[PDB]
């Protein structure tokens, strides 16, 4: 009796059938109040546990305890029903229980179905009604490379063009924003730089991208270029600001088509 | 203050991880900062957190502050400038009357925790 | 401040805002 | 008679458990229920005879109703006797199955044996008045009305705008459309139009009203659904209930220049109109946007069975120039 899977599972099965039969005696006791069911279930479970003696699987103990609790309640209720030959307390459950057809401790469907039905069937209050009349009264890298290629083509390796004259697309604010998107996401790659012209206007020139045969070497070069002193000039670009830049830097054509 | 409380100004990083020097002229209005990592944007957040009396373990990328200095460098500089709110009061060099405060955290590789 | 890896189309914008771009 | 008077009483009482609206056939079942309670049943009557005395009682009723600024009308459900009776016998099947536990009497056997003649008619005791007590529904507060009226307006807009695309066969309306078409023409593969419209959308906009919390919203909706003022599509859309319709029927008819059926000349919010826009063009002699002529589904069936397959406003190929109406 120490570890036979068959014994353990048969204990499980007998106990489950025991649970079903105890639910039957649940209703039996609710109508009547028999103690023999409780005592016999106690004996059955104890005998099965005696067989489980030496077998040591937790679930069997858990379910046995469930049985214990159920049987103890069975016995106590049956004794209460034995002491004298309350009735409403019996009845309301029975009312609830008889409104419990189910297939054969929460609140059932027809429980409240019956109860409300009964009251309606019997209420001396007449029913009521209502109404309403009167109350009725390309992915990212591809666009990135396209825009930066156009920028490099119209910029030149050392030619300098003022920043707004390039970033702005005067024909569309949305296209200008997309162009700035692409331009910045290729600036991560490191083929262009920004300097200052004689008048102090920020002019972009092509930062000659050092040809690195190894991709890792090119990535390290990009990381170093990003690590350079980043003059971070951040300006809000809205339609009023976009047109202000258009008028300030004399921008007439889309730099990045 | 004229701006909203705790308005940040340009932040200067120096000898940080890879950034020997950089300065970000920040924006008091809005910041829709879009872009992935590769130069340490999460490391940038760690820098901002640690340089302002914040434990880096809030995210957990890198823990020891002295290691945030650039490789080959034992001293890094973090100048974070804030438009001092009237709320900040009764602290060293801190008053409601104060306008701009520059927290210059010096991270030393010989010190586990930096000197603000 | 809001940190994003990428950006999408159809972004209705206004004036008081200030769109950024974190580079890393 | 006192017998009949108390009958009609109990009828209205059911109507109150019917909360004001009752089926023709359900009323019939109630009749048989009452005659079993009265033990006056004479088996020899066709269902029609029971209907006859029913309506005689009905007239006595509505005599007094008209005395009362309230009234019962009998209408036919726009989804039509056949579809109505399909869903209803889906439950008469659930009914006879449940009554076999109670079919211990030959009366109950006759009840389950009387297959219900298909019928879509209901009777409704409805207000005819607008005065203080009327607005004193006391149902709930004022916002709930105003917003519900707004949603009604939304449904009106939804109905007016025609949406083009494949018909939702998920809607049984389309199924019965096709069934009628096959029954009348025998064309098993007759081409369907893609022009259709309905009011039921806007639940998304129930959640677009912003002046109250979502909870309260939902709960009021549950009331209405229980109160069968609007109705839930299994797709999540909501229309307004047939009886609720009759109420607003007349008010909205006044408010929006609502065209009725063409054969029975009653307003129907479901049926078949002409998909030819010229039939739905404005009658230029009026200057009013003239919605396309549409019969009740039964009215359309009788017309096509007996009159024509072409419009009268426009004459179009209603085989191809139609619009399903939901
Ligand atoms: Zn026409």
């Amino acid at each position: 009796k120490d570890g036979d899977p068959q014994l353990e599972f048969k204990v499980l099965q007998g106990y489950r059938d025991l649970e079903s039969e105890m639910h039957k005696g649940r209703a039996q006791v609710t109508r009547t109040g028999d103690i023999g069911v409780a005592m016999d279930n106690l004996n059955a479970v104890d005998s099965l546990f005696n067989k489980v003696i030496g077998i040591k699987n937790n679930g069997l103990f858990a379910h046995d305890a469930r049985a214990m609790v159920s049987i103890s309640e069975l016995a106590q209720i049956s004794v209460r029903n034995l002491k004298f030959d309350a009735d409403e307390q019996s009845a309301a459950d029975q009312q609830e229980e008889s409104d419990g057809d189910i297939d054969r401790n929460e609140f059932s469907q027809f429980n409240w179905f019956r109860i409300g039905a009964l009251y309606n069937t019997i209420s001396k209050n007449a029913p009521i009604t209502d109404h309403l009349m009167g109350p009725l009264s390309e992915t990212t890298p591809e666009q990135v490379k396209k825009c930066f290629k156009k920028l490099s083509k119209k910029l030149g390796p050392e030619g300098s063009i003022n920043l707004f004259k390039f970033i702005i697309d005067p024909n569309s604010f949305s296209r200008s924003i997309e162009n700035l998107f692409y331009t910045s996401f290729l600036i991560k790659e490191g083929k262009l730089l920004m300097e200052h012209d004689e008048e102090g206007l920020p002019t972009i020139k092509i930062k000659q991208s050092i040809s690195h045969t190894d991709s890792r070497s090119k990535e390290i070069e990009r990381q170093r270029r990003r690590a350079a002193h980043q003059n971070h000039i951040i300006f809000q670009m809205d339609m009023p600001t976009w047109r202000k830049l258009i008028k300030k830097y004399n921008i007439t054509s889309p730099f990045l088509d | 203050s004229s701006f909203q409380p705790g308005s940040i100004i340009k932040i200067r990083l120096q000898d940080f991880v890879t950034y020997t020097l950089t300065e970000f002229n920040l924006s008091p209005s809005l910041n829709m900062i879009i872009g992935p990592n590769g130069s340490g944007k999460s490391t940038f957040v760690c820098a901002v957190c640690l340089g302002l009396a914040g434990k880096p373990e809030y995210i957990g990328r890198s823990k020891k502050v002295e290691d945030f200095i650039k490789n080959g460098q034992d001293v890094s500089k973090i100048e974070i400038t804030l438009k001092n709110s009237p709320n900040v009061t009764d602290i060293e060099y801190i008053d409601a009357r104060d306008e701009t405060i520059k927290i210059t955290r010096i991270i030393t590789r010989s010190k586990r925790r930096s000197d603000y | 401040f809001l940190i994003t890896p990428k950006l999408l189309t159809g972004l209705h914008y206004h004036e008081k805002m200030r769109i950024h771009c974190v580079m890393a | 008679p006192v017998t009949g008077d108390a009958t009609a009483k109990y009828l209205l009482q059911y109507i109150l458990s019917a909360r004001g609206i009752c089926h023709e056939n359900a009323l019939i079942l109630a009749l048989m229920r009452l005659e079993t309670d009265a033990s006056t049943l004479n088996t020899e009557w066709s269902i029609q005879q029971w209907v006859d005395k029913l309506n005689d009682y009905i007239n006595a009723i509505n005599v007094k109703l008209n005395l009362l600024g309230y009234k019962i009308i009998r209408i036919n459900h726009g989804i039509g006797r056949n579809a109505v009776t399909l869903k209803a016998k889906q439950n008469f099947e659930s009914f006879e199955d449940n009554t076999a536990i109670r079919a211990h009497n030959n009366d109950y056997a006759v009840l389950q044996s009387i297959v219900l003649p298909e019928s879509n008619r209901f009777f409704v005791y409805v207000n005819l008045a607008s005065t203080e007590e009327t607005k004193l529904a006391t149902r709930f507060n004022q916002n709930e009305i105003e917003f519900m009226k707004w949603a009604i307006e939304q449904f009106m807009i939804s109905g007016e705008t025609i949406v083009e695309g494949p018909a939702l066969e998920t809607s049984i309306i389309v199924k019965e459309v096709n069934r009628i078409l096959v029954a009348a023409t025998g064309d098993s593969n007759l081409a369907k139009w893609r022009k259709f419209s309905t009011f039921t959308v806007g639940s998304t906009n129930l959640f677009q009203f912003q002046e109250l919390t979502a909870t309260d919203i939902e709960d009021l909706l549950l009331r209405l659904c229980e109160l069968k003022w609007f109705y839930r599509t299994q797709e999540g859309k909501f229309g307004i209930d047939l009886r609720c319709i009759a109420e607003l029927e007349e008010y909205l008819t006044s408010m929006y220049n609502l065209n009725t059926c063409q054969n029975c000349h009653k307003l129907a919010i479901q049926g078949v109109r002409c998909g030819n826009e010229s039939c739905r063009e404005e009658n230029e002699e009026t200057g009013e946007n003239s919605l396309s002529q549409i019969w009740h589904v039964d009215c359309f069936k009788h017309y096509i069975t007996h009159v024509s397959k072409n419009c009268d406003r426009c004459g179009s190929s209603l085989i191809t120039e139609g619009v399903y109406v939901i």
